[PDB]
């Protein structure tokens, strides 16, 4: 026959190969394709849908629909913090269980920009302002609004239209960041302060709630697909 | 033959791979990897009245 | 032929007795373009308040004397503008242009060796052990090699033969470079493009390049020279960039 | 004859340049209750620089998310016993019971595909006072049976005569067996989740196992020997290709309990921290 | 369809007649405090005949200097064993182990390039006053987990599944394993030296090991086997492929200390010789 | 199928083959190339740079950069030779760790011509003129002036040009040397003299010296790739 | 079928090769082995003004 | 594909070959058995002066 010669790789199996295999099945007659609403074609697609961020994770209330809601009342509160948290899609307890994070965590690289938005469901008559700030990495978190004021920033103005979007845009040295990120692909902090305060009427409540969504921008990927840490089976049959 | 010669994925800043098919049934083919095409209106944009992004959306 | 002149900012320096100068590897200083870059935000450019010549602090060149290093940047954090972008933000990228000089008389003789060199990673002087922050760098205080093998903690084995990093001293003519004869010439001059592996990088957790000064052959001179000798630095930035501000760091 | 087929890569958007603004244009101002997501980009809210973007969303695509090989069943089998049911292996197809598949393939309501299956089998001297033999080499021979075929009783069964049934015989220490299987489904897809009954009666059988009915697999030494008692263990390896899939759905937070059910236990939303504001130190000397 | 590609081959240059001279011309006369290296020939400085040199610099080019296979980890690991760590081995990814291939790759300060690696596997019978057995062929699963990745507790783990981490399964007596793995790094190039901490107050990590980051390899038995005790030992071997570098560097000199640090014992520039004119005699009856 | 027959060398595993190969990571996407500065693109690109010479490696110099300085002296010291070293660019203890050096001890064989250049780090007072020969082999070197003189030489005048470019041509029976050379592939040596002397006024330093740089000419090339014998280990980890 | 032809190395004083891409991935292909190209003046003339050579170095 | 097609050893009183060559170096080919060339009066008639062989050799 013909002359030929077997190189290294010979006889493995590799669970990531491309090969043609011969079909058990000769000459099998498939079911016509249908025409079902709501294909998908890309995972990205699923990552730029909003999601509700659990922002109030805190002891004992881990199993309850608090856990979602941020609290704001009236009154002088100017040098109460809203809320802060680092900028860690995949890592981090609050954005690791959200539709994003949950994409991220079967993947080792991510790269892009990422959406907040923020809505307020107080009672029609509460007016307020507050001021929504990102800080890139490099020194220590806001203490204060003043320190806050000097990062890249929005002033949030409650009115008919209810939501306002905070945008972290891509400010780093390297093109990827782990998912799994350390030291050194750190990527800052999010603060949240009164700008004005909330004013309300007579015989209004005097205590309500904003809620946070995140998503994924459309300048948005990730890369060097893994095995998640967050399923797992002691046996068969599970 | 019936050959099919098409690029290979690369990097940006002799680059092509033949093909020949085996087997009669088309079950027998290797995985469809280089097809890269997206929707995602249909999850992010599901509305009947278009909004315009740079209008306020109620009112 | 031999006469210089160099305008950056609002500062000028002349030379009378140059040589010529070394671009390091045929490639000047530019900007950052839209086809190489990643980081998203609109950046910032001051562009003469940054963008021309600091002097650093004199040494003295004895008789026995081993030589010199500085490391680029964190040698500049403290200088006007420049060192103050540095604080604020979080990205960073810029090139220099590098004068040294050193005078004497037509009856002083000796050698100096001028050397840039990029990502110089030192040893230390216990084998199992690691330097510290200041054995590295004193800002813009030079540290000083020995002419003898080191000992003491987290310190830089820092005998002149092997440079600090395990080679052979003569060998650094690989790296750009210039030399100083005191009987042909006065200053060396060397223009550094930004050199990384990355478009942008942090300029506190990273030195890009060491300059390194070492004599060759001894200072020497006779009966009633003048025997005080000093050599000088002088660098300026070039198209200096700055991305991801927040409030300012603190060491 | 050559045909040429040209690739269409497909590169992220760019970034524009964009200046300051004093207007009434508002793009940061939405509405979420319209069920809208916002598709606003950092050019419409901050000053920024032009940007060429040259990444690529290969990676996350369904076939290249799906197409890698994953074990889906493990067992074991005697060359002798006194148990006439412990000679051979056999199971009932499907992937419920490896949790990473399962839970990969749970993602998207409906899925249509072919597959490749590969097996890989090992063998072992079984543990005794009195070792050392000279056998030849083991045969094994695998055997899938459509609903309605014979089931085989024994390791001498006529059933192996596998006249109409497909099956493998190999050799230990060969390359690991490999067949390609079309996409067999008496419905147009595949169904992940049925939210329905077996009976009209609303009653009998609830969920998946009322539609997956796709036979069953046994396994066999061939040679009917080992003077010395022995072990074999055969793993499967499924991977899809030719991959479509429809109605994406939020992945699994409780773990599995078994592979009949959905059932689970209350699992809390995330783990804990000190305070709502709380954010560690980490630029210290 | 045939396409032809033409490879043109570069030849060093020739060397010119020269005569008697008589000028103002000074080739020979330079300044080395420029930086400059002379460009002078033996044309310029005697008198030369006509040659028609044919060499080539085949041989010195990055890509032929560096395509060759250089071993860069070897392990052991028992089929029996007390211990329960030591029936597999287990490792993370570099080239900083083994002299020879990480002096040649830090003659350059940046390099990228795609990888060619292969798995060479022995085994051994161990010493013992029992021996003689029969065996069946080992076989060996290999794995790579990337970082993030759950990590193995023992050979019996569930992570062994290797759903999405790629595996190689193989036998003793074939042809030594082989894969291809492209350039994978979060930069643009990777980093031989890295003058600089992996914090932001200067302290912290210093130097290489703050940048690699690039997985583990995890190696077992799959039989599960081995009355009387057997040890097996795993190499492995890297090969460069579509080269670029940047920045060369002096070669090292002194002696490699540890795998984490460029630390080193002060070493002379050479070895000595009598005097400063010494050159021995070979001429004589 | 296809009736073939295998070859000798089926199955093995030579380090210097070049066989395509299965990816264990389909379709991954690689990082964009970025423009560095500074490619290199050959060995010989390294070659073609001077680095200097240890030439003074006399015993208790080893470790000092006296190693690299050449002395001279005014008054009569005529007879007196300045320096002489065999031109064995891979072997020699003079040359095998200089950047031309350690790049020939990767390979077997060499080929091409070489410079040295001079320089003279006197006060710009001091004046004289040397005498720089080569010699090919065949006989044993020259021990005076005179016989030196009849080689391949220049002599070098010290002036406002600080440096001066001895060129050592190729000149062999064979196309190729070997860097591990034997008597059957030698080369020559290079010798220095004094041709008038070193004159000084009052009031300058009366003692000076030299420096020695080494690099390779346009002609050069090298062949046959092996392993060096400078770096070494007992076990792993190092 | 997509197939390069091209010259062997050989010496100086029926030559040429076919070579098919079998895999997907261009990072799966064969050594690059035949490109000779340099540019020495990087390393050995890094000076802003240009030398001559037959000129006086300096004045 | 650069194939060369040429002929076989036969007798006196179809017959043709394909050759591909799968390696980048000319030392990997097979041999060459099918030149023969010869020229014998470099050693049986190394004489200046040419000899007629009907004539007388001297006079
Ligand atoms: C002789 C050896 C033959 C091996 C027989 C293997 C056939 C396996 C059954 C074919 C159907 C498997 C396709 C996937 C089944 C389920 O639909 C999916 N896991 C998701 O629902
Ligand atoms: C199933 C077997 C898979 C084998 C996995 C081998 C992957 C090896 C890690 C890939 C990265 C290696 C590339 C070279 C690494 C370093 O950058 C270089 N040694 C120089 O820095």
């Amino acid at each position: 026959g013909l002359p030929v010669m077997n190189t290294p790789g010979s006889n493995q199996f590799l669970t990531s190969d491309d090969f043609q295999s011969p079909s058990a099945m000769p000459q099998f007659d498939v079911t016509p394709e249908l025409n079902i609403p709501g294909e998908v074609q890309n995972l990205m697609e699923i990552a730029e849908v909003d999601s509700v961020v659990p922002v109030n994770n805190v002891e004992g209330k881990l199993d309850t629909m608090e856990i979602y809601r941020i609290p704001v009342q009236s009154g002088n509160h100017q040098s109460s913090q809203v809320f802060g948290f680092q900028v860690q899609p995949g890592l981090d307890n609050v954005f690791k269980h959200t539709l994003l994070g949950e994409i991220l965590n079967y993947y080792a690289h991510w790269s892009g920009s990422i959406k907040l938005t923020f809505v307020f469901c107080g009672s029609a008559m509460a007016t307020g302002k507050f001021l929504l700030a990102y800080a890139p990495p490099g020194a220590n978190a806001p203490k204060s609004r003043k320190d806050a004021m000097l990062g890249t920033h929005i002033i949030w103005d409650v009115g008919l239209q209810s939501s306002c979007v905070l945008c972290i845009p891509w400010i780093s040295q390297t093109h990827y960041r782990l998912v799994q990120q350390d030291e050194y692909t750190s990527a800052g902090n999010v603060t949240c302060w009164y700008q004005t305060g909330i004013v309300v009427p007579a015989g209004t409540p005097t205590s309500c709630s904003i809620m946070c969504f995140v998503s994924a921008c459309n300048d948005f990927s990730v890369r060097l697909l893994k095995d998640t840490p967050f399923i797992e089976q002691s046996a068969l049959l599970q | 033959m019936g050959a099919q010669v098409s690029t290979q994925k690369t990097g940006a800043h002799i680059i092509h791979y033949t093909n020949i098919n085996y087997y009669k049934d088309a079950a027998s083919n290797s995985a469809n990897r280089q097809d890269f095409s997206q929707d995602p209106g249909k999850f992010t944009e599901p509305v009947k009245d278009i909004m315009v992004k740079s209008l306020p959306a109620l009112n | 032929d031999r006469v210089r002149s160099i305008t950056l900012g609002n500062s000028t320096i002349t030379t009378q007795e140059s040589a010529n100068v070394v671009v390091a590897y045929g490639r000047w200083p530019e900007y950052l373009k839209d086809n190489e870059a990643t980081a998203e935000d609109q950046p910032t450019q001051p562009d003469v308040a940054t963008c021309r010549f600091y002097t650093l602090e004199s040494v003295t060149w004895e008789r026995d004397s081993p030589g010199w290093w500085w490391k680029f940047p964190d040698a500049l954090k403290d200088m006007g503008l420049f060192g103050q972008n540095m604080y604020y933000h979080y990205l960073g990228r810029a090139g220099y242009t590098i004068h040294v000089q050193c005078n004497a008389s037509k009856f002083h003789q000796g050698c100096l060796m001028v050397v840039c060199v990029p990502e110089a990673e030192m040893g230390c002087s216990q084998v199992d052990g690691t330097v510290n922050e200041h054995s590295l760098s004193e800002g813009e205080t030079a540290k000083k090699f020995a002419s003898t093998s080191t000992n003491g903690t987290n310190t830089v084995q820092s005998i002149v033969t092997n440079a600090g990093m395990g080679v052979g001293v003569g060998n650094l003519t690989i790296f750009p470079h210039q030399w100083i004869n005191l009987r042909t010439n006065n200053c060396a001059t060397i223009v550094m493009p930004y050199i990384n592996n990355v478009p942008m990088d942090n300029m506190f957790r990273h030195h890009n390049f060491t300059l390194m000064i070492i004599p060759f052959v001894p200072l020497d001179y006779s009966s009633d020279s003048s025997t005080y000798v000093p050599i000088t630095v002088t660098v300026a930035p070039m198209c200096a960039e700055y991305n991801g501000l927040r409030l300012a760091t603190s060491l | 004859v050559v045909e040429a087929v040209e690739n269409a890569v497909a590169r992220v958007a760019d970034t524009i340049s964009s200046g300051p603004s004093n207007s009434q244009a508002v793009p940061a101002l939405t509405a979420v209750e319209t069920g809208h997501t916002s598709q606003v980009t950092p050019s419409d809210t901050i000053q920024t620089r032009h940007v060429r973007n040259y990444h690529s969303r290969s990676e996350s695509s369904i076939e290249n998310f799906l197409c890698r090989s994953a074990c889906v069943y493990m067992g074991e089998y005697h060359t002798t016993n006194t148990d006439t049911s412990k000679l051979f292996a056999s199971w009932t197809i499907n992937a419920r019971r490896m949790v990473q598949m399962r839970r990969k393939l749970e993602l998207f309501t409906y899925v249509r595909f072919d597959m490749e299956v590969t097996f890989v089998i090992t063998s072992k001297q079984d543990q005794g006072t009195q070792l050392g033999q000279d056998m030849p080499p083991l045969t094994h021979q695998i055997m899938y049976i459509p609903p309605g075929g014979p089931i085989p009783k024994s390791v001498t069964d006529y059933t192996w005569q596998t006249s109409t049934n497909p099956s493998i015989f190999w050799t230990e220490g060969n390359a690991p067996p490999r067949m390609s299987i079309p996409f067999i489904s008496i419905g147009n897809a595949y169904s992940n989740f049925y939210d329905g009954w077996s009976h009209f009666s609303q009653n009998g059988v609830y969920g998946y196992n009322t539609l997956n009915h796709m036979g069953q697999i046994y396994v066999r030494h061939v040679n009917g020997s080992s003077p010395l008692p022995m072990t074999s263990t055969v793993r499967m390896y499924f991977k899809p290709k030719h991959v479509k899939v429809w109605v994406p759905r939020p992945p699994r937070l409780c773990q599995y309990k078994n592979a009949s059910t959905v059932n689970f236990t209350p699992t809390n939303i995330t783990e804990k921290r000190q305070s709502i504001n709380y954010i560690p130190e980490t630029v210290k000397p």
